[PDB]
């Protein structure tokens, strides 16, 4: 927000931010440049750094759907020595909010899991346990 | 996800509500139950778990009305409360009208209730997922209900842990579904449970409960022995 | 409802072999001060059921609105399930029984007609809650001097034709008009058949007094 | 929500309420021999404001006047409930509520509203005046539900210097006219800009009963003593 | 902070209603157009699981004989609000003997939403909706309602993910002077064109209307009519592709 | 601890009430009102995004009773809630006292209610400012603007919204010269004030203008015909 | 959230609220009471007697609960007001019930029970006031009692509370006999105690408030000493103090 | 129209040129698209 | 009203509140009780009182009936409230049945009260520990104890308070029917236990005893002086 | 997870989990069902000496045809058992019969489900009853999950006792074998020696009603 007055180091970050702003909003066409920014704390960011001559076209990364999870796991399995029997779509269904690289990590863990015994096939349930009383 | 994840009354800055997601997680943690149906028969094949070798398997098939049965997966306490509620509703409906309560109406009412304590800062959802097999004037009905109240009228559905194998089998064999005898109906449900269960584990006549409803047959429960003919006639691998 | 002030008169119903036909006058009365006439005591509950009353018209209208709302609810549901004539019969029985028990009875003697799935329904939910299912009904003071004819005719001939039933009900209501202080030469017939419910406007019978002279 | 006694034996929320009251519209009271005089800075924020709609000095009864410094809305609610309490007193006792009981009950209301969880205590200090009996009474009521009888006093932005000024000014021998002079002089020394007659509101309380002086009389007194 | 409905953010913005609209921005779509002699509704019912069935959970319902509505968002809140409007309409009918005006109905449901966003021990509804109705004495009327509870009379509108594209293709129409018959095919084209198959895989188009043709009664589009509209939408898709 | 609905900061400063004022300002539009010698007028911006809407369906003017008009500036839901609450209050007032509620009482009731909202830490101060216009037996064109904080102040000329301040300054300037206006003079003053503070020319469409006159104690939202007539005339 | 925590226990068995009330009482003005065989008395400091203050109410720290009992309050004045209203209610309900005045111990027990209910009933802060009662019961004659925010109460011959209560009570215990010191000398005892305790040796009727309960005509009488009487008690106290000082220095 | 930027013009023009290549830009009905785009960016912040 | 939950279970599975309450009871005064064949004795530390402090207003021991007597350890107001509740209950039981309340029944009632006040959805669990001694209408020297948590048990003797630990080990040791044969030597054992914390012979040990169905009686201070004198004679003889 | 009734992100209410922890901390009890009846043996937690065995009550009687053993909070068991007894007698009054053990157990669990009450009970119960289907044993946990078991063990030694029960139990024994094996395991798991005063032992048989064993038979079986 650039107005918080906590302590030092803050103000240094604000000069660096303002230098960024200058570098593309000043008396300079800056024609031969292409800035692409990447952030995760979407909400908390400088209102001026924000956009409209600075960071426009703010593409958004959503949570992958079932299809997206199926596609990502397929992509990571392309080089995997998968046997000719896969429920990729149903594994995507099992994902249940498995958005991030977790798909890649799971394909790797499945490789290691099969490698326990030296195999090339998908159990499809040891795959969930790689994924990761009372009633039931 | 710091904060934004206590009580249903708090809206996350993502359009998301997470207590409901947790309730659905508990639904998955519940045990496997598959419901499927033909023109005139609805079969719920359910895996009753064994907490201990000295403790009998937890029954999970409840006959609420003559023409309505439920298979539960999740908190047994909330399942019991909901079963009591549906029994009361069926009795009241029969009292007011000498009719079998329509399955769709019953499921809608249950969804409404389980929604009600999702908009007040004093209560919690019901982490219980139900598969309902009913037989109304329109015939057999298979419904799935979750804590979110998003009831789904399905040709064949599966809930609880390991439900994905049942989902796969049902999707594969839907074409056959709606075109099979009652025995084939039960056999397909049993095959779904076999796929869901670990390969080493096999459906004895102790782990399976079969609730069958349909024309000229009020919802009948088959446990212990009544499951025996189906398992005996069932195919193997 | 603890005062008899403004009602109509007796109502009639016959379980026609192919349907159910009921008749009721358009007399509103306040003790020899016949109130505005063209009120009727019959309405169409649904495509396969009709309601009629022979009690306090205000209570009858109240019942009409509540039941109309209920049936509208069922239709809106869109599930295809439709209230059965017997289901409505039971609902009404329960309603008047509860009102009686709590000491606010609904002052309406009921005549429920219906025809569902090729089955003809005929009910006589009375004041306190007494239920009935007979081929013929003569509710109100017209019971004594109408139900004998219907009963004997049905016993000697169970299955009846549409026109014969219509003529019999017209003759019976004509006798009612001859021998009723609170009758009226203007009545509605509501009939339910597989095709639906039809109300034949405000008909009047061909009453004759010179027959007795 | 107010139970949070700091680790000092004090209730910081009422402390803050007193601070806000201090940050309130200046008002002054002076009790004379035959009556009391109440005044307050009514300066609106523009000539736009209809300077006859929002009053600052309110007669709660034909012989009881009430003014405040602080929150206007809280003031409205408190004066309304004071009118109420006084009125039920009148009904039961077919006689106006004496200032003692009225202020006792108003302070009791203040405290009772202080003594719950979903309640934010009022932010007004009140300056009730009355002529019950042949005696004139002035009482300051504190957000903390404390009622103090007074001779003369000031509240608002400059209440401390108003208090010392009134200390040095007052003498038991003082007629209501000189009391008005003193109150208006206090408001002058505590006021910024000219005292346009209608930007200052004042009310007296005498044997004739409490009455808010009209713009005519307030203009007269200002143009005289200025 | 942005946790409870009490927290007026320093800007003066209550963040919980903003989060409610954010949640609303998850359902597929719900479009409607007020023809000169009625109202037409379409919706992009996404079959989440292939095992589901037609004639199942719907995002449109009937309130009274003379009102319909289409919803988009949390289906639980959707059904709750639909039933709600149901009983308000019924109670108005009980009180005054006639069908409630859509204006007053939208007013009351909007108040209900407004109260559940004001209070503290509750949460705002996670779904928006649109109310359509027709009468001879008052023409055809259409309204939309949001978690904040805004009731504005639209000649045509939509809600959901592709609300913006819905609005654009709505303004690409002489909504003032067409009838329900062609507007239904137009709505089918709307749904199909805005539909993102690449993302949603499965899909189904659900349609309905209420107008003079139906004597001011809301009903699903008949089977044949819906099939014809769907065929036209597919052919329009091929036209646009070529 | 200021996060609560109304809890004094160290020196007071009910931050949530101040935030309610900011919400009012962020309502998204602007309104102005004036009282003439015997006629009061009010104008307010009126936008029609997407070319849909329009009609009486979209608006911000509301007839609280047959003799009292009112305008809103704030979150539409909150404003309508206030409008209908005030309608309830006025109807009850007529049903109790038998006479149309004076605008002073109407604003007083809404002010007390909003004050209760602020007071109890359970009801939020709903973010909108209300303005009432009416005629009195012995005050003629009464205008009273009430705010969620609980002020019910009457202005010979008032304004609400983002440009409330600039509009107020302009109104002060104009009224400083011969406040004794006629109907046409008053309507011209209001319209021109709003035009000055918006720096926008006006078609009859994108505005709402209401009036009350002593001769005609009836709040009237002038139709597009009269709006354009006045606009083109001046 | 935002509910605070009133009726809760400290991790070390304690009640922050109760202790904060105790320290508030301590910071409050000083007061004390003495029980004598003849009668009972109670002295109280006046924190401020600012000349602008009026003198409408007969007392500024004391209230006559009835014709045979009175209380003195150290702490929040409004809390004290409501507490004494509750006391009047309880005692007069008792009188209605039994056609006779309530015993002091019973009234104290009732109010202390109410205090405990406040301390244990959800989010309602306990009253920040400590009470000192002087009464006459037919059972124990004259009686002096002290009650705290915790609900703890004790009937004592004499004690002090408020500011400098510790030093005041220490000196009192040092210089207090058991069954003597009638009002005539108890007045001087109280005056000297307050002179050493208030920490401003200059004492007059302006800064002090003295109440006395005595039995006469078979009926109780509670009276606050007039300014003249307070001033003569002052004068005599300083006189005997100067005496004792001169003999002590003579010995030295 | 709200905000302060004209870069909406660049966005519409570029994407509409892409549209035309897929198939001028007599498409103010399309410019309202990128107006809505910039306004959804406004919604983001 | 408040309707706010309290007494939340801890990660370990304990109740922080109840442990706080029991330690708050422990911090208080010490009191012992014992039962004989027909005598039930109950001694307790006086806890010091100013020469100006009336003991009548220190009632840390209360006769709830002719067969039940409770010694307190905690907060005096809590003592007063719980005592009044229990005594109203005993009179109510007299209404219900024309027999004196048994110690077992009264202890049940007190435990139920404790459970209610620890799980009544917003309450302050009574930081108190109670010791009751009675003789059933038939006559039985029964002695019961109740923890603040509500758990109560049957006890042939008890000792609760600050010294509860040490006095408990002491009494567990050197206790036998020889000691509890009769009123004789039983007061001596009690006084020896209380002097386990030494130097308070004349400042504490307010004592009461109840014979079988006869009555309860507070031991007068001349008698206490005689008992302590002969007890120290026994001591000096031992050494 | 924090909060009063908040659902923990990994499922469960987390107060059920706290209750399970409390039950585990609790003392140990064992119950065994046989066609000849059901036997209950509960280890006691007698504190320092001077304690009569009739001081801690870890066994209770439900009608003349069920016994119940507890593990956990004494007063929690007291309240739950009070409810169970009241419900049993109400059913007997309304039916001219006695509940089934399943039905009484599920009623008590139904009450336990409500978390008025702000916290789950800290007691786990074992009801050995005799009903239409002979002698049966029902284990109920604070979550409300009730199941009939052939042989159950609860408390501090819950897991070890359960393992021993699994090893020793077969579908065919009698009440005598049940009691002797239970006492063997109880001694093996006891806090100290088997003093015959630190245990409570009850049996309900198709015959003699529920019975508390007296000191004589306790010492007899102990030496056996």
């Amino acid at each position: 927000k650039r107005f918080d007055s906590e302590k030092a180091g803050d103000r240094e970050v604000q000069r660096t931010m303002l230098e960024l702003l200058n570098q593309l909003d000043g008396f300079q066409p800056n024609t031969q440049v292409k800035v692409i920014a990447a952030t995760n704390r979407v909400d908390i960011l400088d209102p001026a750094l924000l956009r409209s001559g600075r960071l426009d076209r703010k593409i958004e990364f959503p949570m992958p759907n079932e299809e997206a999870r199926a596609r990502i796991m397929q992509i990571h399995s392309r080089k995997m020595n998968v046997s000719p029997d896969v429920n990729y779509e149903e594994l995507a269904r099992c994902t249940d909010d498995f958005n991030g690289a977790q798909c890649k990590a799971v394909c790797v863990e499945a490789g290691m899991i099969a490698l326990r015994r030296g195999a090339t096939e998908l159990t499809h349930e040891d795959y969930m346990e790689g994924i990761l009383q009372y009633y039931a | 996800r710091n904060q934004y994840d206590n009580d249903v009354t708090v809206w996350s800055p993502q359009g998301r509500i997470h207590q409901i997601e947790y309730a659905m997680e508990a639904v998955k943690q519940g045990s496997a139950t598959v419901g499927l149906k033909s023109k005139t028969h609805a079969v719920l094949v359910a895996l009753k778990r064994a907490q201990s070798e000295l403790a009998a398997h937890q029954k999970k098939i409840l006959h609420v009305d003559n023409h309505i049965g439920i298979s539960i997966a999740g908190l047994t306490a909330d399942a019991r409360l909901l079963c009591n509620f549906m029994r009361q509703e069926c009795l009241d409906s029969r009292f007011v009208f000498d009719r079998p309560l329509p399955v769709s109406r019953l499921v809608s009412l249950i969804g409404s209730k389980t929604q009600i304590p999702t908009q007040r800062y004093g209560r919690r959802p019901y982490g219980v997922g139900l598969l309902i097999a009913g037989y109304d004037d329109m015939g057999p009905h298979i419904f799935q209900t979750c804590p979110s109240a998003n009831y789904f009228d399905c040709r064949a559905m599966s809930i609880g842990a390991r439900s994905q194998s049942a989902r796969t089998y049902l999707e594969r064999h839907m074409s056959e579904f709606m075109e099979c005898n009652l025995n084939e109906l039960v056999k397909h449900g049993l095959r779904a449970l076999r796929e869901t269960l670990p390969a080493e584990q096999d459906l004895t006549t102790k782990n399976v409960s079969i609730g069958i409803v349909g024309k000229d047959l009020e919802f009948t429960i088959y446990d212990d022995d009544d499951v025996s003919p189906f398992l005996e006639g069932l195919e193997e691998r | 409802t603890q005062n008899p002030m403004v009602t109509g008169t007796s109502v009639l119903g016959v379980k026609f072999e192919g349907g159910v036909v009921i008749a009721a006058d358009m007399l509103g009365s306040y003790g020899s001060l016949a109130r505005f006439r063209n009120i009727s005591r019959i309405m169409r509950v649904n495509n396969s059921t009709m309601l009629g009353a022979s009690g306090d018209y205000a209570d009858f209208q109240y019942l009409k609105q509540v039941l109309g709302q209920m049936v509208i609810d069922e239709e809106l549901l869109g599930d295809g399930h439709s209230y059965s004539p017997r289901a409505i019969h039971s609902w009404l029985t329960r309603a008047m029984y509860s009102r009686r028990s709590k000491m606010n009875p609904l002052w309406n003697t009921m005549v429920i007609g219906g025809y569902a799935d090729g089955e003809s329904f005929l009910g006589y939910v009375d004041m306190l809650g007494v239920a009935y299912e007979a081929p013929s009904l003569a509710t109100g003071y017209g019971a004594y001097l109408a139900q004998p004819l219907l009963r004997e005719v049905l016993e000697k001939q169970p299955v009846l034709s549409q026109t014969e039933a219509r003529d019999l009900v017209e003759r019976c209501m004509r006798v009612l008009y001859y021998r009723d202080a609170r009758s009226y030469n203007r009545f509605q017939i509501a009939t339910v058949t597989e095709k639906g419910v039809e109300i034949e406007g405000p008909l009047s019978t061909e009453t004759n007094w010179d027959i007795a002279h | 929500s107010l139970t949070t006694f700091s680790p000092s034996g004090k209730l910081v929320q009422i402390e803050y309420a007193l601070a806000a009251v201090a940050g309130g519209a200046p008002s002054v009271g002076i009790k004379a021999a035959n009556g009391v005089v109440l005044a307050t800075e009514k300066k609106q924020k523009s000539i736009l404001y209809d300077e006859r709609s929002v009053h600052k000095v309110e007669p709660i009864t034909k012989h009881i006047g009430l003014v405040y410094s602080g929150m206007g809305p809280d003031y409205r609610v408190l004066v309304h409930r004071a009118r109420k309490l006084a009125q039920q007193y009148y009904l039961v006792y077919q006689e106006p509520i004496p200032t003692a009981q009225l202020v006792q009950r108003v302070a009791s209301v203040m405290q009772e509203y202080t003594q719950s969880g979903g309640v934010r205590p009022f932010g007004v200090s009140l300056l009730i005046c009355g002529w019950n009996e042949g005696r004139p009474y002035l009482f300051q009521s504190d957000p903390s539900g404390a009622y103090f009888a007074w001779k003369a006093t000031a509240m608002g932005k400059n209440y401390v210097n108003g208090k010392t000024f009134l200390e040095k000014r007052y003498n038991e021998d003082l007629e209501l006219e000189d009391a008005i002079h003193t109150a208006i002089l206090t408001l002058k020394e505590s006021f910024e800009g000219q005292m346009t007659e209608d930007n200052i509101e004042v009310g007296i309380c005498n044997e004739a009963g409490f009455r808010r002086l009209t713009p005519t009389e307030v203009k007269d007194y200002l143009a005289a003593i200025a | 902070y942005d946790l409870s409905a009490s927290t007026f953010s320093p800007d003066g913005r209550v963040f919980q209603v903003e989060y409610a609209m954010k949640a609303v921005e998850n359902s597929s779509t719900a479009i409607g157009i007020r023809c000169k002699d009625g109202v037409v509704f379409g919706v992009e019912k996404l079959v989440l699981s292939k095992l589901y069935e037609e004639g199942s959970n719907k995002r449109l319902f009937n309130v009274d004989r003379h009102v319909g509505m289409a919803v988009a968002g949390l289906l639980a809140d959707a059904r709750s609000l639909a039933d709600i409007a149901r009983e308000e309409a019924s109670n108005f009918r009980s009180n005054f003997g006639y069908n409630i005006p859509l204006k007053h109905l939208a007013d009351r449901v909007a108040m209900y939403v407004h109260a559940y966003t004001l209070y503290s021990a509750v949460r705002p509804f996670g779904c928006s909706f649109m109310l359509g109705s027709y009468s001879v004495n008052d023409g055809a009327q259409l309204y939309m309602i949001d978690p904040s509870g805004v009731s504005y009379g639209y000649w045509g509108c939509a809600i959901g993910k592709a609300r913006q594209a819905a609005k654009t293709e709505i303004e690409k129409l002489q909504m003032k002077e067409m009838t329900c018959r062609d507007i239904v095919k137009e709505v089918a084209k709307i749904i199909y064109i805005v539909h993102d198959e690449v993302k949603d895989k499965a899909f189904e188009l659900e349609l309905s209307w209420v107008g003079e043709l139906t004597n001011g009664r809301h009903e699903i589009v008949p089977k044949d009519i819906r099939e014809e509209a769907e065929k036209y939408a597919k052919e329009s898709l091929k036209e646009e592709d070529e | 601890f200021d996060r609560h609905i109304t809890i004094f900061s160290p020196e007071g400063r009910l931050y949530q009430v101040e935030y309610a004022f900011k919400a009012i300002n962020q309502g998204g539009l602007t309104s102005v009102a004036v009282r003439g010698k015997d006629c009061a007028v009010i104008v307010t911006q009126k936008k029609v995004p997407d070319k849909l809407l329009d009609s009486s369906t979209v608006t911000h003017l509301f007839k609280i009773t047959e003799n009292i008009g009112c305008v809103m500036t704030g979150m539409t839901a909150d404003s309508r809630s206030q409008v209908q609450r005030a309608r309830y209050e006025a109807a009850n007032w007529k049903y109790k006292y038998g006479y149309e509620i004076p605008v002073d009482m109407l604003c007083k009731r809404i002010a007390d209610i909003s004050q209760v909202y602020t007071q109890n830490a359970e009801m939020r101060p709903l973010g909108c400012c209300m303005i009432l216009i009416g005629i009195d037996e012995e005050q003629g064109p009464q205008v009273y603007k009430c705010d969620p904080a609980g002020y019910y102040c009457g202005f010979k000329a008032t304004a609400a919204g983002v440009k409330q301040t600039e509009s107020t300054s302009f109104l002060e300037k104009k009224v400083k010269k011969k406040f004794d206006w006629t109907f046409e003079q008053t309507v011209e003053t209001a319209i021109t004030c709003l035009s000055t503070v918006l720096s926008i020319d006006f078609k009859p469409s994108e505005i709402e203008v209401g009036v009350v006159t002593v001769e005609n104690p009836k709040f009237r939202i002038l139709t597009e015909a009269e709006i354009d007539a006045h606009l083109v005339a001046l | 959230r935002y509910d605070s925590r009133t009726t809760i226990f400290s991790p070390e068995g304690r009640l922050y609220q109760v202790e904060y009330a105790m320290e508030a009482i301590g910071h409050a003005g000083t007061c004390l009471g003495i029980l004598a065989n003849d009668g009972v008395l109670l002295a109280a400091e006046r924190r401020n007697i600012h000349k602008l203050l009026d003198e409408v109410f007969f007392s500024e720290k004391i209230y006559k609960l009835n014709e045979d009992m009175a209380c003195s309050v150290a702490g929040i004045t409004s809390d004290a007001n409501v507490l004494t209203n509750e006391l009047r209610l309880i005692a007069q309900r008792y009188l209605l019930q039994y056609q006779e005045p309530i015993p002091c111990e019973q009234l104290v027990t009732a109010l202390c029970d109410i205090k405990q209910a406040y301390t244990q009933f959800g989010g309602k802060r306990p009253f920040g006031v400590s009470l000192l009662y002087i009464g006459w019961d037919k059972h124990y004659g004259f009686q002096l009692y002290q009650s705290d925010p915790s609900g703890n109460y004790g009937g004592w011959k004499a004690t002090c509370i408020g500011n400098n209560s510790a030093a005041a009570v220490s000196m009192l215990k040092q210089d207090y006999k058991e069954g003597e010191m009638t009002l005539k000398s108890a007045l001087a005892l109280a005056i000297k105690v307050l002179n050493k305790t208030m920490d401003v040796s200059k004492l007059s009727a302006e800064k002090v408030e003295i109440a006395t309960l005595t039995r006469e005509n078979g009926k109780t009488v509670i009276r606050v000493l007039k300014q003249k009487e307070v001033e003569q008690l002052i004068k005599k106290h300083e006189e005997e103090e100067a005496k004792a000082e001169r003999e002590k220095k003579e010995k030295e | 129209s709200d905000g302060f930027n004209g870069a909406d013009l660049r966005n519409v023009c570029t994407e509409a040129g892409m549209f035309a290549i897929r198939a001028v830009q007599e498409d103010f009905m399309k410019a309202v698209r990128k107006v809505a785009d910039s306004k959804k960016l406004e919604s983001k912040l | 009203s408040y309707d706010r939950a309290i007494t939340v279970f801890s990660p370990d599975g304990h109740l922080f509140q109840v442990e706080y309450a029991q330690e708050a009871v422990k911090k208080g005064s010490t009191a012992v009780g014992v039962r004989g064949r027909d005598i039930v004795v109950l001694g307790v530390e006086k806890k010091s009182v100013a020469k100006l402090q009336d003991e009548r207003t220190v009632r840390k021991i209360c006769a709830l009936d002719d067969n039940v007597c409770m010694a307190f350890a905690g907060l005096t107001a809590d003592a007063r409230i719980v005592i009044n509740r229990a005594r109203v209950e005993c009179q109510s039981h007299r209404l219900t049945v024309e027999d004196p309340v048994t110690v077992e029944y009264i202890t049940r009632y007190i435990a139920s009260l404790k459970q209610r006040y620890t799980q009544s959805n917003g309450r302050r669990p009574f930081g108190i520990s109670a010791l009751i001694v009675g003789f059933d209408f038939d006559g039985t020297p029964r002695l019961y104890q109740t923890d603040p948590s509500g758990t109560y048990h049957a006890w042939k003797a008890n000792a609760i308070g600050r010294g509860a630990k040490s006095v408990r080990e002491f009494l567990e040791k050197n206790y036998t029917d020889e000691a509890i044969e009769t009123d004789d030597l039983t007061i001596k054992l009690v006084i020896k236990a209380l002097l386990e914390v030494v130097q308070s012979g004349g400042k504490n040990i307010e004592l009461a005893v109840m014979r079988r169905d006869q009555s309860l009686k507070i031991l007068n201070p001349e008698e206490i002086e005689k008992y302590v004198a002969e007890i120290e004679k026994e001591k000096e003889e031992n050494e | 997870d924090r909060g009063v009734n908040t659902f923990s992100p990994e499922g469960r209410l987390f107060q059920v989990e706290y209750a399970i922890e409390a039950i585990k901390l609790g003392s140990t009890a064992i119950g065994i069902q046989t066609s000849e009846g059901v036997c209950l043996a509960v280890e006691k937690r007698i504190t320092s000496p001077l304690m009569e065995p009739s001081s801690i009550e870890k066994i209770v009687e439900i009608d003349a045809h069920i016994g119940c053993a507890m593990s956990g909070l004494i007063a929690d068991a007291k309240t739950l058992i009070d409810k169970a007894r009241v419900e049993t007698q109400n059913h007997w009054f309304t039916y001219n019969e006695t509940m089934t053990v399943e039905s009484v157990t599920q009623a008590v669990s139904n009450l336990a489900l409500q978390f008025a009450m702000s916290r789950p009970f800290g007691v786990a119960l074992l009801f050995g009853g005799v009903d239409e289907k002979g002698p049966q044993l029902f284990h109920m946990d604070p979550s409300g999950t009730f199941v009939q078991c052939d042989a159950r063990a609860i408390g501090s030694a819950s897991e070890g006792a359960q393992s021993s029960l699994q090893e020793v139990y077969h579908k065919s024994m009698t009440l005598k074998e049940a009691i002797k094996s239970s006492l063997i395991i109880l001694k093996q798991v006891m806090e100290e020696k088997l003093n015959a005063t630190n245990i409570e032992l009850a049996t309900v048989q198709p015959g003699q009603n529920f019975h508390m064993f007296t000191k004589e038979e306790l010492e007899e079986v102990i030496k056996d």
